[PDB]
C-alpha cells in the first residue's frame, strides 16, 4: 500500500489493480488465444485456454482484484 | 619434574615427528626403564646429522643402509666393550642401583635406597634363576610432606579409602573380610512397586528389612569377622546408615567405595576372595594378623597401615614422601628406575661404565670405520659418529665445561688404552668413572641406539604428510 | 554450444558448467594430482607416507602401499573417485599392483590431455587403446609361463614373489627370512584360501629382527580373580551367551510386592536360577571356558569355587579364528554338555613378553590359523610392517591360486611396450598415434619406478629394449645397482593374473574417464 | 519489460503496481517466449552430444555429490537442475518416450531443439506463433506418412532372435560396451527369454533383476538363471553348500511374540519366577521342534533369530539365514513357489518353495560373500551379473542392458522396425521438402523450418564423430534422389559404405514415429505459453 | 651443476693423485676420458687463485669479527 490515502490515490491504486489483474487474462479470449502456465506451489502447473480457469487459479490479494475476481465468478 | 619419560607423555605438539618421538621414548622405558632422555637426544642428534647429511643432495635410502651398517657396527663395538658380572655379585647391583639415583633429585638420597631397592627386587620376585621382573608386585603409596627417611618398606597392604566407620580405630589382630553385596535394602533383578494400602503393611516393610539385615550382620559374625571391605558401587548404596549402625554397635570396622581391581592383588598377595552370595559366607576369608595401625603423617595425610601376614605373596608396598607433588613423583620414578636396572641386570648380564665414556668410544670407532669405508657411507658414517658424540657434550654440559676439550681428552684417553675414562661430577673434572660406580648394563644403551636408528630410518624414507 | 559464454546461466547457487575442453582439463587435472599423490611409491626405494587425520582425531599412519592412501583421502575430483573406486576394486582382487594400476591410469589420463591438446578425438584414442591393450594382452599371455607342477619351482617362485611384494616395503633388512616366514604361514592353511584366520600382534619395543611367527596362537585376555591362575591340558568351550545378570526376555513381566521379604526371596531366587546355570555350564566337563560378554561377580566367584577359568571379552574374531584352530563349536544352550564338541589343545600358558600380561597357545590340534609375532618401537612402523605382511599374504594366496607368472620390474613392461610399438608402427593413423603414447606411458612406469632411487632412466630402458628385441625376454632391470640383467636370476617375479588384472583394469578405467566430455554440477551443499 | 514499469503515477506521487517492483523483471510476450525457447536452447545443445555411436557421454554430479557418467539421454537429463517449467516439460517428453520405447530418448530433445532453432527465427521475422504451429502440425502428419511408407518388418518371436542379437549390438554399439556386443546380446536375449510372454503380454521386470559386483573383468559378464543373495550363514562350521534345498518362508522371528497392546504380568514369587522361566524355555522348545518339523534345508528369516536359535539350527544342521529384505522374499517365493507362512501356526512341509542351487562366491580377499540361487526346476526370476573394474562401469552395464531389453521388448511388441542413423532422417527431409514445394506459401517457411530440424541428427552425428556435415549431406541426399532407400545414411563407424541396411542397423518404427509426433506436439505447446512470473529481488 | 657423483669423483681423483701428483688431476667435465687437464689444456692463470684464496680467508675472517646488530 502506497499513498493508499483517502480520496483518488486509493482508487488510482483500485484502477492499477485492476489493470494487472487484467493483464494476466488479457491473451486469452477467443477460441485461438494463447495458453497460460503460471508456478502454483508444488510444481503442477496447468494447461487452460478458459480465462475464468485462470481466474481460479489466480493470487489476488489486492482489494479490487478481490472485488472483480467475485464479479467475474458471479 | 627431572626424568623426561613423563615430561614427553604429558606435552604434546601435535606434530607426528613429535607424538613418534614420543613414542619412542615410551617403548625406550618400556623396554628397559631408563635411557629415555639418552634415546631422544641420540635421535634428535642422528637428525641435525642427517639434515646437513641431506642439504648435500643425497638420496634418503642410501643414508638408511649406512645408518643401518654403523649401527651393527656400534652394536658389535658396545658388546665387545661390555664386561659380564654375576647374579651373586650385589655390589654391582648396588653400583648400578646408585648410578640410577644420581640422575634423579634423591641422588644423594642413595645409600639407604640402592640396598633397599634390590632387597625389595629379592623379595617380590624370584631370588635366582628367573628371566623376567614383574613390576605389578611393588605398589607405591605417593603421599605429601615428610622427607626421603620417612619412606618405608611396607610388606603388607594400604587402603587409601577414609575409613567409613567413624569412630573405631586399631582394631587388634584385626580380620580383613571383603565383600561385593552392597549394605542396603534388598532390591530384585526386575523392577518392583511397593504399593501399600494399610498402616500395618508400611509397617511390615521396614521391620522386615530391619530383621533381614540384621540377620545378615548376625550371620557376618557367625565366622567372627571384625573388619569388612565393600565394592565400590554406584548404582547401589555400597554402604547404608542402618548396616553401618548395626555393624558399629558390634564393633566391626566397615570401609568401602574400594576398587575391584585391587581384589586380584588382594587374592594374589593374601587370598582373601571377593563374595558375592551371603550362603558362601566359609572360613578361608580370615587368616593370622600381625599389625593394622592408623599412621598419620602430622595431619598431611590419612591413612590405614596395615602391615604383615601369614605366607604372603611375592607383593610389597612402598611409602613415598616429599613436600610437593613433584618430588614425590621424582623419588617414585627413581625407586621404579632402580627396579628396572634390577630387571636388566636379570637378563643379559653385560655391565659398561657409562658417563659419556660408551658414547665416546662408539663416536671414535666410528670415525675410524668411516675411515676405512668408502663412497656416502663413509660419510654417512661420519655424520653419524659426529650425531653420536652429543651425549658427552651434555654430561660436559649442565656445569659450564667445555665440550671439545672434554671429547677429545676422553679421544685421546681412550687412544692410550684407558677406554673407560668418563666425566666425574664430583670432583668436577675427567677421569675414570668406574671408580665413581658410573656403569650401565648393555641393553639399556643397545635398546636405545637401535631404537633411535630405526626411528630415524623410518622417518629417512618420507616424502610427503597429507590429512584426510 | 557451451554455457560458459551464453546470455545466461541456468543454474542455481553454486552450480556451474565450464567448456568442453575446461571440463577435461579440471577432471583430468584432478585425476592426474591424485596420481602423483600415489606416486613415489613405486620400486623397492618407494618413499613412505604419513596417513595423518586432519580433525581432532590426528590418527597418524604411516604405509607404503597407495592403497591406503586411496581408502583414506578427501574426494574433490570426480574422475579421482572413480580413481579411488577402481584401485579399490583391484586392491579388493589381488594386494598388489593397486598403487600400480592408478599411476598407469593417471598417466593414460595426462598423455590423453596431451594428445587432445594435439588434435585427436576422444573416440580415435579409445579405439586406439583397446586395440594396444588387445597387443598388450596377448603379448603377455606368450610370454606367462607357469611352475605349479614342480614342488621345488613353485617353491622358489613363492620365494621371488614373495621378496618382490617386500622389497618396495622397508623389511627388505630381512626379507629374506620373513620370506620364509610368510611362505610357511600360507602353507600352514594345506590349501585353504581365507586369510583373516591369520592373525596378528603388535608388542611396543623390540628389534624388527625380534619378529618371529607362532604356530599356535596368541591371546590377549585377562583371567578371573578366584579361579586358577594357570591350568593346563584343558577342553575350551565357546559360548554365545551374555553371561551378566540373565533375566526374562518377557517384557511385560513385571514385579508387585508389598513387603521386602518377597523381595528378598526374588533375589535368592534370582541367585539359584544363576547357580543352576553355573552348574548346567560346569556339567561340560570344562576347565578354560570362553565367554563373548561380561562376567559378573557372581559367576566369577562360583568359578573360582569351581576351579574353571572363564574368559571374557572374546569378540567374533578371536572365537572364529580359534574354533577354526582347534576346531571348538560355539553353543549357546547349555542344557546338552554332552552335545557340543569341546576345543583341544596340547598346551596353554600365559607368556610374560614386554610388560603385559599375554595368554600363549601352543600344539593346537586343528593348525588352520596363523599367528605372527611383530615387534617394533613404534606403532606407526608396526602397523606398516603388518600391512606389508598382509599384502605379501594376499599375493602368496593369489599366487597359489595360479601359478602363472611374469618377469617384472620392468621386463614384462618392455614386453609390452614393444608389442604395443611394434604394433604402431605396424599400423597407420592416429589410432597409432594414441596407442603409442598408450606405450610410452607404459615405459614411463619403469622409468619412474627406477627414478625413485635416484638412477638412469633413459640408458637402462634403451639397452632393455634393444635385449629384448635380440630375444632377451628374460632380461630385467636390477635395483641392486641400476643395472640390467637376466631377470629370473635375481629371483624377483610377479604373477600372470595380477600384471593381467591390473592391466584390464587400467585399459577400462581410462576408457571410461576419457569418454567423458563435459562437467554439469547440481546445487552444492 | 525490466524492473517493473515507470510511470510515477502523473501528478508527481509515489506510485505501486506490484509486490517487489524494485528489481522485479516483468516478463510477458514475444520476449518472455525469447526467454523460454533460449534456455530450451541451452537445454538441447549441452545434451545433444550423447547422439550416434561416436557420441560422447556427459557426467553430473548430483546433489548428494554422487557422480553418473551415462550415455542415453533419458537418464542424462534426468536428474537436471530444471527451473523454468520448459525444461520440466522437455522432462516429461522424455520420460514419456522411454517409458513408451526405451531408445530414441536423446532424439526427441535434438528435434525439439532444431525445431525451436529455426522457430526463434522464423519469431524474429514477425511471425505469430499460431500459424507456425499449425505448419508445424501439417509437417509433422507428412513426415509420419513417409515413415509408413518407408517402413520394413521382419521376424521378432522367440524362436528366431539372431535379427534381435543384431538389433541389441546396434543399440549397444552407442554405449561403451561395445567391446564385447555380441556377449552382451546373447546374455540379455537369453535373459529375456528365460522368462516372458508371447501372447502381447508384459514380461515381468520385477522378477528380472540387472545386479552385479564390481571386480573382475568385462567379458565375465554371465546369465544366472535365478536369484541373487547377499546374506550369509552366521555361523563358522555351519555349511556353505546346500543342493536340492527347500526354501521356509519365514515372517515371523525366533522368539515368542509379544502381545500388540500394552501388558503388564505380575511377577512375584520364587514360584512365579521359576513358572515364567520354564514357560519360556517350553516355548523355545516347541518352536525349535515346530521349525524341524517341516525339515526344509534353507530357512530365510526376515525378523532373525537370537542365539539360542542359532545354536539350536547349528545342532540340528538346517541351514537358515537372518534379516532378509522383504522384497527379496517376495522374489525367492515367486522364483521357489513358496507359499505365505505367517507363523509356526502355518508352518509345513508342504508349503515350502525349491531352490535348484545354492553356493557361497568368494572374490578373493574381501572377508563379504553372497549367496547365489540357480537351477531351480520352475525358475520364474532370472538375473545378469556384470563384473567390471570399477562401479561406475557397472552402472553403465546396468544402464546399457536395461536400454538393449526395452529395445528387445519394443520388437517383442510389434515387428514394424525402420531403419536409422540419418538415412530416415534423410528421407523425413526429402519428404518434407517435397510437402513444401507442394502445399500453400505461407506456412512453407514453417514446412522448411520443420525440414532443416529434422535435419539436425545428421548434423549431430556427423559432428560427433568428425566428418565434414554438409557434402554427406549433399551426396546421400543426391543418391537418395536417384534411389529410395531408408539405408542411405552416414557411416559413423567409417566401414566406407552409406549402405546403413549392410551395417545391420534396426529401429523400431513406432519409436521414430512416436518420437516426431510427441516432438511436434511439444514444440506446439512451448510456441503457445508466455507467462512466466519471478521475483527477481536479487538478494544477498 | 651436471650430474657426476662428488665422492667417487673424489675417491679417484687423490688415489690418482696420491699414486702421481700433478696440478692437473681433477673433474672430467665433458667426458674427454680422463681427468688430466693437461690433456684437455684447462689452464687459469695461479695469480688468479692464489688471490681468490687469499681474498676468500682474510673476509671471511673479519666476517668472523663480526657479531652485534640492533635493528631500530
Ligand atoms: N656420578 C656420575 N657421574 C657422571 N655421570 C653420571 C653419574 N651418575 C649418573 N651419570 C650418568 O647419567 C645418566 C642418566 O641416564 P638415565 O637414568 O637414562 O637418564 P633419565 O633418568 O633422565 O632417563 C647415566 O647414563 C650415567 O651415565
Ligand atoms: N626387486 C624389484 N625390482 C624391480 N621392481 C620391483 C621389485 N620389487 C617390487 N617391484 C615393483 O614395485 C612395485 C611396488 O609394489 P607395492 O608398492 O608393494 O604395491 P604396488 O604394486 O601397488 O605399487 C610392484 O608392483 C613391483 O612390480
Ligand atoms: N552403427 C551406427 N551407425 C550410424 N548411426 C547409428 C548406428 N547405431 C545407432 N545409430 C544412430 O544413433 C542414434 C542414437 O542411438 P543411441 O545413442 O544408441 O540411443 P538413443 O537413440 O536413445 O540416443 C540412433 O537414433 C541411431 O539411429
Amino acid at each position: 500500500g502506497t499513498d493508499s490515502s483517502q480520496g483518488i490515490p486509493q482508487l488510482v491504486s483500485n484502477i492499477s489493480a485492476c489493470q494487472v489483474i487484467a493483464e494476466a487474462v488479457r491473451t486469452t479470449l477467443g477460441p485461438r488465444g494463447m495458453d497460460k502456465l503460471i508456478v502454483d506451489g508444488r510444481g503442477k502447473a496447468t494447461i487452460s485456454n478458459d480465462g475464468a480457469t485462470i481466474l481460479k487459479l489466480l493470487d489476488v490479494v489486492h482489494p479490487a482484484a478481490k472485488t472483480l475476481v467475485d464479479i467475474a465468478k458471479s | 619434574t627431572n626424568d623426561g619419560a613423563t615430561i614427553l607423555k604429558q606435552m604434546q605438539v601435535l606434530h607426528p615427528a613429535a607424538r613418534m618421538l614420543v613414542e619412542l621414548s615410551k617403548a625406550q622405558d618400556i623396554e628397559a626403564g631408563d635411557g629415555t632422555t639418552s634415546v631422544v637426544i641420540i635421535a634428535g642428534s642422528l637428525l641435525d646429522s642427517c639434515t646437513k647429511l641431506l642439504q648435500k643432495g643425497i638420496h634418503p635410502t642410501i643414508i638408511s643402509e649406512s645408518f643401518q651398517k654403523a649401527l651393527e657396527k656400534g652394536i658389535e663395538i658396545l658388546t665387545d666393550m661390555s664386561r659380564p658380572v654375576e647374579l651373586s655379585d650385589r655390589e654391582t647391583l648396588l653400583n648400578s642401583a646408585t648410578t640410577s639415583l644420581n640422575s634423579k633429585v634423591v641422588s644423594q638420597y642413595s645409600s639407604l635406597l640402592s640396598p633397599m631397592s634390590v632387597n625389595a627386587v629379592m623379595k617380590v620376585i624370584d631370588p635366582a634363576t628367573a628371566t623376567s621382573v614383574d613390576l605389578r608386585d611393588i605398589k607405591i603409596v605417593k603421599k605429601l610432606g615428610g622427607t626421603i627417611d620417612d619412606c618405608e618398606l611396607v610388606e603388607g597392604l594400604v587402603l587409601t579409602q577414609k575409613v567409613s566407620n567413624s569412630g573405631i580405630t586399631r582394631v587388634e589382630k584385626a580380620k580383613i573380610g571383603l565383600i561385593q553385596f552392597c549394605l542396603s535394602a534388598p532390591k530384585t533383578d526386575m523392577d518392583n512397586q511397593i504399593v501399600v494400602s494399610d498402616y500395618a503393611q508400611m509397617d511390615r516393610v521396614l521391620r522386615e528389612e530391619r530383621a533381614y539385615i540384621l540377620n545378615l550382620v548376625k550371620q557376618i559374625k557367625k565366622t567372627g569377622c571384625n573388619v569388612l571391605l565393600i565394592q565400590k558401587s554406584i548404582l547401589r548404596d555400597a554402604l547404608s546408615d542402618l548396616a553401618l549402625h548395626f555393624l558399629n554397635k558390634m564393633k566391626i570396622m566397615v570401609i568401602k567405595d574400594i576398587e575391584r581391581e585391587d581384589i586380584e592383588f588382594i587374592c594374589k598377595t593374601i587370598g582373601t576372595k571377593p563374595v558375592a552370595h551371603i550362603d558362601q559366607f566359609t572360613a578361608d576369608m580370615l587368616g593370622s594378623a600381625e599389625l593394622a595401625e592408623e599412621v598419620n603423617l602430622n595431619g598431611s595425610g590419612k591413612l590405614l597401615k596395615i602391615t604383615g601376614c601369614a605366607s604372603p605373596g611375592k607383593t610389597v608396598t612402598i611409602v613415598v614422601r616429599g613436600s610437593n607433588k613433584l618430588v614425590i613423583e621424582e623419588a617414585e620414578r627413581s625407586i621404579h628406575d632402580a627396579l628396572c636396572v634390577i630387571r636388566c641386570l636379570v637378563k643379559k648380564r653385560a655391565l659398561i661404565a657409562g658417563g659419556g665414556a660408551p658414547e665416546i668410544e662408539l663416536a671414535l670407532r666410528l670415525t675410524e670405520y668411516s675411515r676405512t669405508l668408502s663412497g656416502m657411507e663413509s660419510y654417512c658414517v661420519r655424520a653419524f659418529a659426529d650425531a653420536m658424540e652429543v651425549i658427552p657434550s651434555t654430561l660436559a654440559e649442565n656445569a659450564g665445561l667445555n665440550p671439545i676439550s672434554t671429547v677429545t681428552e676422553l679421544r685421546n684417553r681412550h687412544a692410550q688404552g684407558e677406554k673407560t675414562a668418563g666425566i666425574n661430577v664430583r670432583k668436577g673434572g675427567i677421569s675414570n668413572i668406574l671408580e665413581e660406580l658410573v656403569v650401565q648394563p648393555l641393553l639399556v644403551s643397545v635398546s636405545a641406539l637401535t631404537l633411535a636408528t630405526e626411528t630415524v630410518r623410518s622417518i629417512l624414507k618420507i616424502d610427503d604428510v597429507v590429512n584426510t | 554450444a557451451s554455457l560458459s559464454l551464453a546470455p545466461v546461466n541456468i543454474f542455481k547457487a553454486g552450480a556451474d558448467e565450464e567448456r568442453a575442453e575446461t571440463a577435461r582439463l579440471t577432471s583430468f587435472i584432478g585425476a592426474i594430482a591424485i596420481g602423483d599423490l600415489v606416486k613415489s611409491t613405486l620400486g623397492p626405494k618407494g618413499m613412505d607416507k604419513i596417513l595423518l587425520s586432519s580433525g581432532r582425531d590426528a590418527s597418524l599412519m604411516v604405509t607404503n602401499d597407495g592403497a591406503t592412501i586411496l581408502k583414506n583421502i578427501g574426494v574433490d575430483n570426480p574422475a579421482a573417485k572413480v580413481l579411488v573406486d577402481m584401485s579399490r576394486v583391484q586392491d579388493d582382487e589381488v594386494g598388489d599392483g593397486t598403487t600400480s594400476v592408478t599411476v598407469l591410469a593417471a598417466e593414460l589420463l595426462r598423455e590423453a590431455e596431451s594428445l587432445i591438446a594435439k588434435k585427436i578425438h576422444p573416440q580415435t584414442i579409445i579405439a586406439g587403446w583397446r586395440e594396444a591393450t588387445k597387443a598388450a594382452r596377448e603379448a603377455l599371455l606368450s610370454s606367462a609361463v607357469d611352475h605349479g607342477s614342480d614342488e621345488v619351482k613353485f617353491r622358489q617362485d613363492l620365494m621371488n614373489i614373495a621378496g618382490t611384494t617386500l622389497s618396495s616395503k622397508l623389511l627388505t633388512h630381512h626379507k629374506d627370512h620373513f620370506t620364509k616366514l610368510a611362505v610357511e604361514a600360507v602353507l600352514r592353511l594345506k590349501g585353504s584360501g581365507n586369510l583373516e584366520a591369520i592373525h596378528i600382534i603388535k608388542k611396543l619395543g623390540g628389534s624388527l629382527a625380534d619378529s618371529y611367527l607362532d604356530e599356535g596362537f596368541l591371546l590377549d585376555k585377562k583371567i578371573g580373580v578366584n579361579q586358577p591362575k594357570r591350568i593346563e591340558n584343558a577342553k575350551i568351550l565357546i559360548a554365545n551367551t551374555g553371561m551378566d545378570t540373565d533375566k526374562i526376555k518377557i517384557f511385560g513381566s513385571r514385579v508387585r510386592v508389598d513387603s521386602t521379604a518377597k523381595v528378598a526371596e526374588i533375589e535368592h531366587a534370582e541367585k539359584e536360577k544363576m547357580k543352576e546355570k553355573v552348574e548346567r555350564i560346569l556339567k561340560h566337563g570344562i576347565n578354560c571356558f570362553i565367554n563373548r560378554q561380561l562376567i559378573y561377580n557372581y559367576p566369577e566367584q562360583l568359578f573360582g569355587a569351581a576351579g574353571v577359568m572363564a574368559i571374557e571379552h572374546a569378540d567374533f574374531a578371536g572365537v572364529e579364528r580359534l574354533a577354526l584352530v582347534t576346531g571348538g563349536e560355539i553353543a549357546s544352550t547349555f542344557d546338552h554338555p554332552e552335545l557340543v564338541k569341546l576345543g583341544s589343545c596340547k598346551l596353554i600358558e600365559e607368556v610374560m613378553i614386554g610388560e603385559d600380561k599375554l595368554i600363549h597357545f601352543s600344539g593346537v590340534a586343528l593348525g588352520e590359523a596363523c599367528t605372527i609375532v611383530l615387534r617394533g618401537a613404534t606403532q606407526q612402523i608396526l602397523d606398516e610392517a603388518e600391512r606389508s605382511l598382509h599384502d605379501a599374504l594376499c599375493v602368496l594366496a593369489q599366487t597359489v591360486k595360479d601359478s602363472r607368472t611374469v618377469y617384472g620390474g620392468g621386463c614384462s613392461e618392455m614386453l609390452m611396450a614393444h608389442a604395443v610399438t611394434q604394433l604402431a608402427n605396424r599400423t597407420p593413423g592416429k589410432e597409432a598415434v594414441a596407442m603409442e603414447s598408450y606405450a610410452k606411458a607404459l615405459r614411463m612406469l619403469p622409468t619412474i619406478i627406477a627414478d625413485n632411487a635416484g638412477y638412469d632412466s633413459a640408458d637402462l630402458v634403451a639397452q632393455l629394449r634393444a635385449a629384448h628385441s635380440e630375444g632377451n625376454t628374460t632380461a630385467g632391470l636390477d635395483m641392486r645397482e641400476g643395472t640390467i640383467g637376466d631377470m629370473a636370476i635375481l629371483g624377483i617375479t610377479e604373477s600372470f593374473q595380477v600384471k593381467r588384472q591390473v592391466l584390464l583394469s587400467a585399459a577400462e578405467a581410462a576408457e571410461v574417464i576419457l569418454r567423458v566430455d563435459n562437467i554439469i554440477k547440481a546445487a552444492p551443499r | 519489460a525490466s524492473m517493473g514499469t515507470l510511470a510515477f503515477d502523473e501528478y508527481g506521487r509515489p506510485f505501486l503496481i506490484i509486490k517487489d517492483q524494485d528489481r522485479k523483471s516483468r516478463l510477458m510476450g514475444l520476449e518472455a517466449l525469447k526467454s523460454h525457447i533460449m534456455a530450451a536452447k541451452a537445454v538441447a545443445n549441452t545434451m545433444r552430444t550423447s547422439l550416434g555411436p561416436n557420441g560422447l557421454d556427459k557426467m553430473m554430479v548430483d546433489k548428494d555429490g554422487d557422480v553418473t557418467v551415462t550415455n542415453d539421454g533419458a537418464t542424462i537429463l534426468s536428474m537436471m537442475d530444471v527451473d523454468h517449467q520448459i525444461a520440466k516439460l522437455m522432462v516429461e517428453l522424455s520420460k514419456s518416450q522411454d517409458d513408451e520405447i526405451g531408445d530414441g530418448t536423446t532424439g526427441v530433445v535434438v528435434l525439439a531443439g532444431a525445431l525451436l532453432e529455426e522457430a526463434e527465427q522464423l519469431l524474429d521475422r514477425g511471425i505469430h506463433p499460431i500459424r507456425i504451429a499449425d505448419g508445424y502440425e501439417q509437417a509433422a502428419r507428412v513426415a509420419i506418412e513417409h515413415l509408413d511408407k518407408i517402413s520394413d518388418s521382419v521376424l521378432v518371436d522367440i524362436k528366431d532372435t539372431e535379427p534381435l542379437i543384431q538389433t541389441a549390438k546396434t543399440t549397444l554399439g552407442s554405449k561403451v560396451v561395445n567391446s564385447c556386443h555380441r556377449q552382451m546380446a546373447e546374455i540379455a536375449v537369453n535373459a529375456v527369454l528365460t522368462v516372458a510372454d508371447m501372447e502381447r503380454r508384459d514380461v515381468d521386470f520385477e522378477l528380472i533383476k540387472v545386479e552385479g559386483k564390481v571386480g573382475g573383468r568385462l567379458e565375465d559378464t554371465k546369465l544366472i538363471k535365478g536369484v541373487i543373495v547377499d546374506k550369509d550363514f552366521s555361523h563358522p562350521q555351519m555349511p556353505k553348500k546346500v543342493e536340492d534345498a527347500k526354501i521356509a518362508i519365514l515372517t515371523c522371528p525366533f522368539e515368542p511374540p509379544k502381545p500388540k497392546t500394552k501388558h503388564k504380568l505380575d511377577v512375584t514369587s520364587v514360584e512365579d519366577y521359576k513358572a515364567l522361566q520354564k514357560y519360556e524355555k517350553e516355548k523355545f522348545e516347541e518352536m525349535i521342534q515346530q521349525i524341524k518339523e517341516t525339515g526344509a534345508n534353507l530357512a530365510i528369516c526376515q525378523w532373525g533369530f537370537d542365539d539360542e536359535a542359532n545354536h539350536l539350527l547349528l545342532q540340528n544342521n538346517l541351514p537358515a539365514v537372518r534379516w532378509v529384505g522383504g522384497p527379496e522374499i517376495e522374489l525367492i517365493a515367486i522364483a521357489t513357489g513358496g507359499r505365505i507362512v505367517p507363523r509356526f501356526s502355518e508352518l509345513t512341509a508342504e508349503k515350502l518353495g525349491f531352490a535348484g542351487l545354492v553356493q557361497e562366491i568368494s572374490f578373493g580377499t574381501t572377508k563379504d560373500k553372497m549367496l547365489v540361487i540357480e537351477q531351480c526346476k520352475n525358475s520364474r526370476a532370472v538375473t545378469i551379473f556384470i563384473r567390471g573394474g570399477n562401479k561406475m562401469i557397472i552402472e553403465e552395464a546396468k544402464r546399457s542392458l536395461h536400454d538393449a531389453l526395452c529395445v528387445i521388448r519394443n520388437l517383442i511388441r510389434d515387428n514394424r522396425v525402420v531403419y536409422g542413423g540419418g538415412a530416415a532422417e534423410i528421407s523425413c527431409a526429402l519428404a518434407v521438402s517435397q510437402e513444401a514445394d507442394k502445399c500453400p506459401t505461407l506456412e512453407q517457411y514453417a514446412m522448411r523450418a520443420f525440414a532443416d530440424a529434422l535435419e539436425v541428427i545428421p548434423m549431430a552425428l556427423s559432428e560427433n564423430s568428425g566428418m565434414n556435415p554438409i557434402q554427406t549431406m549433399t551426396e546421400v541426399r543426391a543418391r537418395q534422389v536417384k534411389e529410395m532407400n531408408p539405408a542411405l545414411g552416414i557411416d559413423c563407424l567409417h566401414k566406407g559404405t552409406n549402405d546403413m541396411k549392410q551395417q545391420h542397423v534396426i529401429e523400431t518404427l513406432i519409436g521414430k514415429k512416436q518420437q516426431i509426433s510427441l516432438a511436434t506436439q511439444m514444440v506446439r505447446m512451448i510456441l503457445k505459453i508466455d507467462d512466466i512470473r519471478k521475483p527477481g529481488e536479487s538478494e544477498e
